RNA sequence: CUUCUAGUGAGAAAACAACUGCCCGUACCGUAAACCGACACAGGUAGUCGAGGAGAGUAUCCUAAGGUGAGCGAGCGAACU
RNA sequence: GUAUGAGUAGCGAAAGACAGGUGAGAAUCCUGUCCACCGUAUGACUAAGGUUUCCUGGGGAAGGCUCGUCCGCCCAGGGUUAGUCGGGACCUAAGCCGAGGCCGAUAGGCGUAGGCGAUGGACAACAGGUUGAUAUUCCUGUACCAGUUGUUUUUGUUUGA
RNA sequence: GGAGCUGUAAGUAAGCUAUGAUCCAGAGAUUUCCGAAUGGGGGAACCCAAUAUCUUUUAUAGGAUAUUACUUUUCAGUGAAUACAUAGCUGAUUAGAGGUAGACGCAGAGAACUGAAACAUCUUAGUACCUGCAGGAAGAGAAAGAAAAUUCGAUUCCCUGAGUAGCGGCGAGCGAAACGGGAAGAGCCCAAACCAACAAGCUUGUUGGGGUUGUAGGACUCCGAUAUGGUAGUCUGUUAGUAUAGUUGAAGGAUUUGGAAAAUUCCGCUAAAGAGGGUGAAAGCCCCGUAGACGAAAUGCUGACAACACCUAGGAGGAUCCUGAGUACGGCGGAACACGAGAAAUUCCGUCGGAAUCCGCGGGGACCAUCCCGCAAGGCUAAAUACUCCCUAGUGACCGAUAGUGAACCAGUACCGUGAGGGAAAGGUGAAAAGCACCCCGGAAGGGGAGUGAAAUAGAUCCUGAAACCGUGUGCCUACAA
């Protein structure tokens, strides 16, 4: 699925609030990336959110 | 059932009342037995039973066990029936007497 | 299944009295089974050489007493043909 | 009966049981048409093969 | 299915004789009283054959092979429809 | 549940007649004769669909728009025979499913390989007879297709059919 | 358990049973095909395979058994672009799929009708529905808390606080919490520092030890102790109980009416049993039972006991070291807190920026200071609580056949619909079939006798048998009347 494969941050449902409050539901996506990443020793292309990246952890093959 | 086939019982109950005779058949499952002379009934059977009359046959009509009781047969009297293991098998007893079935 | 169960019974009918005349005889098997199965559990059971076996599957035949209806079992019918200079089956 | 079965060999069970196989086939076939008069020997037969095979799984 | 080699190869081919060849459907109605229309319903239902005279013709009329006489009738012979 | 309307509307395209029979009972069932209707059909085959309505012997409660001795109804027995016909053990179209895979809040959507899927392609048997009911299925006759075993005859055995 | 039995279900027919049947309870065996369906296919209950062994046939054809889905875990072998490798492929190994109970829990996603007397904020409502994961319970739970009486000491649920404080087009409405009183009670593990071992390539990873906190704890250094207590462990036994069949279990006869006695009348008798049901009408004493006593080969379950298993150290020092980071927090956008951005804490999601670390950090409803309370960013944890598809035993100022389940009866049936789906009607002879032999009319049906029965106007369309409606007989009236 298009979850961050490290951090689980998923898209998730939020709301509008216009002037006048008026609600209508909207999907709030995590900032995910395609990258190629050690798993297991071996490079794969996995979903990962920015955040999970800023901190320089996660590998960047 | 208490009262069991080829018992002699007496009637303490019906038309029959006082009567006594040999249980010919018993049927557990109704909770009824018949007694031979006892409640007997005119049937009108037709010719088609191997009876080349068909005619009115008479025969004995089952009738409820709780209205008869058993004959001690050494005293010749009804009487309840209790059970007493003799020689380590369990056996009626005559309330009355303690004689065995 | 075994060669005994394979065959059921005979069938005796007007149609089925005719085939004995001719040397067929025509037997109930066990609805699973084929005709090369037939030919051999006949020859078994019988020590008739049989030449050869035709197979019809006879439909379930609604019936019904009273209040209540339904379909007998369905049935497979055979007529096993024997060879001349074969013995013949006897019922 | 059951005591019999037990008491007899592997071999002598499985030749029983065939025994009583044709036996049960001959009594169809007799009962198909009308030469069969003891109907309840068709489930004595039933019966008894069902034991032999019972004794011959439990061995 | 026919050919090509690749591969595979000690058996092949022919005639003759004998023998083997499983499962499912097979009834019956089917321009209909048996299917779709609640009905033994003037409707609908794909494909094939579908003769003769006159005739261009499968039109039309009368017929062949073949099928059918329609599941309320008998009287009367007014109005009106 | 039962009235009223009311013993009224209706009884659903059309030709029947008489003799005989059967039977408790006949316009209505059977037989016969004449007559009449359809005849690119109202005939003969079939696919679908129906699912025993098929045949035989019984029945007249209900169903049949009347009647019924009759029936596609009820009761009891019985009837569908394949190497070659149609389908499967053959092929594929549209479409469908879909290992991995791609995508996606969940559920799932899409899709490769591979499959399924005829309405098409491929494929060996015909004539006659026979039953109350089946027939290119059973029988008679004469065939064909794939294969097994065996006898015989020819040839090839590793520069090898 | 002890005499009949082969169901409903009559009838024949044939049989079984004191060599103990039928029947009842525990355990086991067999358990076709479809169905997650899983060898492949498929329009479910069908078709067609491969492999290996066996089997039928002189042989082909035929038959039987076992294995063969996909993915996940782990191992092994093979093995590309490419050299090493990896991916892929093969085999093995492993545990998943699916269904429920129309209930209860948690989570994702998430309406409208409705209310506001219109309507958009708001309300219905985080409800209905959909989906995922569940467990017998779930969730929560061991203070970065509640407070400020000075104190309390995990969580959950109940009463109360209270329709209060509050929120709210300040409208309609929504609506707490703490204290107090109760149910129940239980607390525990890591990460880190540090030590040992190991492998690589002085740190850096695996294993082990060590440590688990706020009146700060721990490491580390000294000492002194090698006990003391405990468990929320075990298909480990022993024992007891209990569940799943059962045994036993008191005491009435007459008279009257009656077809029949349990009713009436006279005498009795029993009671640890006068609960209830049945029996030809209403039975303490006829029957099944009840009070009471007793019973288990087998399989479960519970509780103990044991064994095993696993936790369980005190004091003194701080020189140094550790105590959860892209975390807390902030901006922006949403959401949850009764709280609708509001002065707004607190909690959570997305995005971006981004700390301190014991002289430290968080909270005490903006915010600062002082004081007080606590120690986040790791995990687990029984009971009190919610629910009942089922099983056992019972209860009812609950229904009594248009009621009560839709269904007392062959009901989710008949029937309707392409399908999802919708969905009925229908209980009562008699004490006992004793279900009307025989005769007469009739083709039958149906009747009249004759019988059975207490009753047949109880005759199967059968207890009672209302009204509508139909009909026969007639006491009175009616053909000049609106
Ligand atoms: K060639
Ligand atoms: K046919
Ligand atoms: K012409
Ligand atoms: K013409
Ligand atoms: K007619
Ligand atoms: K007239
Ligand atoms: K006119
Ligand atoms: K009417
Ligand atoms: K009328
Ligand atoms: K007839
Ligand atoms: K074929
Ligand atoms: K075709
Ligand atoms: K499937
Ligand atoms: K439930
Ligand atoms: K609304
Ligand atoms: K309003
Ligand atoms: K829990
Ligand atoms: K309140
Ligand atoms: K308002
Ligand atoms: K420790
Ligand atoms: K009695
Ligand atoms: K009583
Ligand atoms: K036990
Ligand atoms: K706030
Ligand atoms: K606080
Ligand atoms: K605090
Ligand atoms: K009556
Ligand atoms: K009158
Ligand atoms: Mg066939
Ligand atoms: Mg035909
Ligand atoms: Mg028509
Ligand atoms: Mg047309
Ligand atoms: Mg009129
Ligand atoms: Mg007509
Ligand atoms: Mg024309
Ligand atoms: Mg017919
Ligand atoms: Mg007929
Ligand atoms: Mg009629
Ligand atoms: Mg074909
Ligand atoms: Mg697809
Ligand atoms: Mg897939
Ligand atoms: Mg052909
Ligand atoms: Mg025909
Ligand atoms: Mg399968
Ligand atoms: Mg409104
Ligand atoms: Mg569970
Ligand atoms: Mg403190
Ligand atoms: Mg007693
Ligand atoms: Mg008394
Ligand atoms: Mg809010
Ligand atoms: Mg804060
Ligand atoms: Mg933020
Ligand atoms: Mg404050
Ligand atoms: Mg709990
Ligand atoms: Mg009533
Ligand atoms: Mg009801
Ligand atoms: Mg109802
Ligand atoms: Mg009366
Ligand atoms: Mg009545
Ligand atoms: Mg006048
Ligand atoms: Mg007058």
């Amino acid at each position: 699925a298009k979850v961050c494969y490290f951090t689980g941050r998923k898209t998730s449902s939020g709301n509008n609030r216009s002037h006048a409050m008026n609600s209508t539901k909207r999907t709030v996506k995590p900032n995910l990336q395609k990258v190629r990443v050690l798993i297991d020793g071996k490079p794969k292309k996995v979903w990962v959110s920015t955040r999970a990246l800023k901190s320089g952890k996660i590998e960047r093959v | 059932m208490f009262v069991k086939k080829g018992d002699k019982v007496k009637v303490i109950t019906g038309k029959d009342k006082n009567k006594e005779g040999v249980v010919l058949a018993a049927f557990p499952k109704q909770d009824k037995v018949i007694v031979e002379g006892v409640n007997v009934v005119k049937k009108h059977q037709k010719p088609n039973q191997a009876a080349p009359q068909g005619g009115i046959l008479e025969v004995e009509a089952p009738i409820h066990v709780s209205n008869v009781m058993v004959i001690d047969p050494s005293n010749g009297e009804a009487t309840k029936v209790a059970f007493k293991e003799v020689d380590g098998k369990k056996v009626r007893v005559s309330k009355k007497t303690g004689e065995v079935l | 299944m075994e060669l005994l169960d394979v065959i059921k019974r005979p069938v005796i009918t007007e149609k089925s009295m005719l085939a004995m005349d001719e040397k067929k005889y025509t037997f109930e098997v066990d609805t699973r089974a084929n005709k090369t199965l037939v030919k051999q559990a006949v020859e078994s059971a019988f020590d008739v050489k049989v030449a050869n076996v035709n197979i019809l599957n006879v439909r379930p035949k609604f019936k019904r007493m009273g209040k209540y209806a339904g379909y007998t079992k369905k049935r497979r019918k055979a007529i096993v043909t024997l060879t001349e200079d074969s013995k013949e089956i006897q019922l | 009966k059951v005591k019999e079965i037990r008491e007899l060999t592997t071999a002598e069970m499985l030749d029983k049981e065939k025994q009583l196989k044709e036996e049960l086939f001959n009594l169809r076939f007799q009962l198909a048409t009308g030469q069969l008069e003891n109907t309840a020997r068709i489930k004595e037969v039933r019966q008894s093969i069902a034991r032999i095979k019972t004794v011959l799984r439990e061995q």
